[PDB]
């Protein structure tokens, strides 16, 4: 379960990525691409080379909805619903890719944090993006 | 590796196998275990129930095209990487099937072996069986890009 | 997340089991060991040869835990609080091991209940054997 | 198989890498983000705050020592099972420890990386460092048995 300090620092540090956050989102998806490619074939519909406005529009709405759970990180399952819904009945991921993204999530949040990602940050992050993979697996069985 | 007895003992449980009966229900379980594998057989008809699952026979008739590939596999367990090579780039590059589908497939099939052969799938014959559903589906995803 | 029907099937299924939840714990370990032998890092102390005592009796305490689960399933997290607070705090068992295991209580399952385990009843099964797994490791940070 | 680029990527980040200080930020971390591999390291003293976990001596010293034998394996890319058999056996059978800590060490080191480097640790340098990070972990656990 995320704690109060895991909230906290979940809140800041996305706070500070602030209007970046699209940015960021299809970077951690091209990092995702190019370091597990096997998650590429989830898009077998897009252009995935570097700068694709594909992957950039992508990217908008995966940090979007990682906004929209930051802002309801105590409400998380009905704020994320539609997405559960959509991965769980649509696009059908497997779920072992959730982790992959969130590594690549984090890597990029790193690399722009230069101060906020201390290792109690680092540890809050990977947890608040656990339970979003959690959350949007959750409907999958 | 498999050794010795280890390759003996998954040939001669396999000499007892109906290939098409244990494809059409391993493909069969995945689709009801894991619905999400549901995703790559949208023509393939009525997937409502478990029970229309299992009897499609679109399903079945999948079943049995991947289990006889499985199956022809087993005769060249010490060059897997090269047997599936072709059949990885189709995946990959074609049907773009995530290759975790193959472990979870895999999973799903030592299962029915171990419910369709009871007491004689024992836990040594059952880790034979681990190491040739994760050699298969390695080679498998082996040509992802 | 566990629905009725999942619980009506793994009820039936695992009162089947009855007397012999012990020696299918016990044959799910040794199916494990065998099968994923990085498992027994976990288990050093241990004198894992098959039949074994120590493997029957702490296959026992696995299945009378399973036991207790699918007794008070619409609250596991409370029935298995103190073994979450073990696994936790005292273990270090990564949570791929979990997936390991369940894999192997299935397998026992299906070699044991050839009448019983359905494709219905197997997927209730898996979805039970994860959710277990999630309340065991639901305190590890 | 690291490409050629990709070894190359690989060796020059690498020239900048302070292999002790890197060690130890990186094992902290994983001490700090998967506090239950502090089980590992019994007798290290204090770990009972992300501070004193990252300013623990103990842990440092030995940050610097895996991280010095990891270092030591980027000059063996091609034969990285054999370069670490040595240490895979010492870690099933001395040391007990789960294989996919190495696995999550790789990990929490790329994330180290990111944050100590910046907008230097591209896309295509984090996936070559993903391959080498894999392909060490697997070297390590090879030799579990
Ligand atoms: C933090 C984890 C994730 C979040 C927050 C997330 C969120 C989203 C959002 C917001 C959308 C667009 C929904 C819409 O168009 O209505 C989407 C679509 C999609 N997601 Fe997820 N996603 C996540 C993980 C993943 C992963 C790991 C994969 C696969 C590797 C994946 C594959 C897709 C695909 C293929 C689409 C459809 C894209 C298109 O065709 O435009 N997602 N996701
Ligand atoms: C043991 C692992 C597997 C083997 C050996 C295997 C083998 C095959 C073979 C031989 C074909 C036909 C190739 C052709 O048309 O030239 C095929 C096609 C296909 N496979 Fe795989 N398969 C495996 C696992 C899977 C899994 C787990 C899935 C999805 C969940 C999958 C999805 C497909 C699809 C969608 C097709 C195309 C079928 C069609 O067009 O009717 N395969 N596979
Ligand atoms: C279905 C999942 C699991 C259940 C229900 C379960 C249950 C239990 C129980 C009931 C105990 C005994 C505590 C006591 O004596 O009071 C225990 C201990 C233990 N478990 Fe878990 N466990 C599970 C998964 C695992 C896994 C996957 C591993 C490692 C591969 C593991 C490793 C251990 C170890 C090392 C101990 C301590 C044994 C001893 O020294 O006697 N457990 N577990
Ligand atoms: C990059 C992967 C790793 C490498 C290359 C590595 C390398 C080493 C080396 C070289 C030693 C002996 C140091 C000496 O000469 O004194 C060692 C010891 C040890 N390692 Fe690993 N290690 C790795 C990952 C891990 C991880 C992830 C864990 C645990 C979570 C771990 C647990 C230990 C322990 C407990 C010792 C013994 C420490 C003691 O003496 O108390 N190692 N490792």
């Amino acid at each position: 379960v995320l704690s109060p300090a895991d909230k906290t620092n979940v809140k800041a540090a996305w706070g500070k990525v602030g209007a970046h956050a699209g940015e960021y989102g299809a970077e951690a998806l091209e990092r995702m691409f190019l370091s597990f490619p096997t998650t590429k074939t989830h898009f077998p519909h897009f252009d995935l080379s570097h700068g694709s406005a594909q992957v950039k529009g992508h990217g908008k709405k995966v940090a979007d909805a990682l906004t929209n759970a930051v802002a309801h990180v105590d409400d998380m399952p009905n704020a994320l619903s539609a997405l559960s819904d959509l991965h769980a009945h649509k696009l059908r991921v497997d779920p072992v890719n959730f982790k992959l993204l969130s590594h690549c999530l984090l890597v990029t949040l790193a690399a722009h944090l230069p101060a906020e990602f201390t290792p109690a940050v680092h540890a809050s992050l990977d947890k608040f993006l656990a339970s979003v993979s959690t959350v949007l697996t959750s409907k999958y069985r | 590796h498999l050794t010795p007895e280890e390759k003996s003992a998954v040939t001669a449980l396999w000499g007892k196998v109906n290939v098409d009966e244990v494809g059409g229900e391993a493909l069969g379980r995945l689709l009801v275990v894991y619905p999400w594998t549901q995703r790559f057989f949208e023509s393939f008809g009525d997937l409502s129930t478990p029970d229309a699952v299992m009897g499609n026979p679109k399903v079945k008739a999948h079943g049995k095209k991947v289990l006889g590939a499985f199956s022809d596999g087993l005769a060249h367990l010490d060059n897997l990487k090269g047997t599936f090579a072709t059949l990885s780039e189709l995946h990959c590059d074609k049907l773009h099937v995530d290759p975790e589908n193959f472990r979870l497939l895999g999973n799903v099939l030592v299962c029915v072996l171990a419910h369709h052969f009871g007491k004689e799938f024992t836990p040594p014959v059952q880790a034979a069986y681990q190491k040739v559903v994760a050699g298969v589906a390695n080679a498998l995803a082996h040509k992802y890009h």
